[PDB]
């Protein structure tokens, strides 16, 4: 129910940090992943564009 | 609280809950065991009196 | 079943088993506690009759 897609582009140095419950430069002050949240995260490199 | 974040400390909290609940069930069992022991004794004392 | 694959859901199944087995042991203990309470009462009623 109610599929929401949050899309952005980041450097590979912070890709491993985005996860629901940790800290960091981006995880603390740019977005908040809830701890009880259930979902999926997909990251893929895009050099051609 | 000051030793881990809620996610990973949750498993230690679970062990704390389990051990203490089982300590309570042993204690309550023994309390009612001695209560039942005193039950027959109290009926015995009522019969004597 | 529809919520995780068997490997990682196994740990939640273990908690489900543990809580329910302990609920049974408490319930069975209390049942026999009241059975023993009724034991002396029934011998008492047999003595009266």
């Amino acid at each position: 129910t109610n599929v929401y897609a949050d899309s952005f582009v980041i450097r590979g140095d912070e890709v491993r940090q985005i996860a629901p419950g940790q800290t960091g430069k981006i995880a603390d002050y740019n977005y908040k992943l809830p701890d009880d949240f259930t979902g999926c995260v997909i990251a893929w490199n895009s050099n051609n564009l | 609280l000051s030793r881990l974040d809620p996610p990973e400390a949750e498993v230690q909290i679970d062990r704390l809950i389990t051990g203490r609940l089982q300590s309570l069930q042993t204690y309550v069992t023994q309390q009612l065991i001695r209560a039942a022991e005193i039950r027959a004794s109290a009926n015995l004392a009522a019969t004597k009196m």
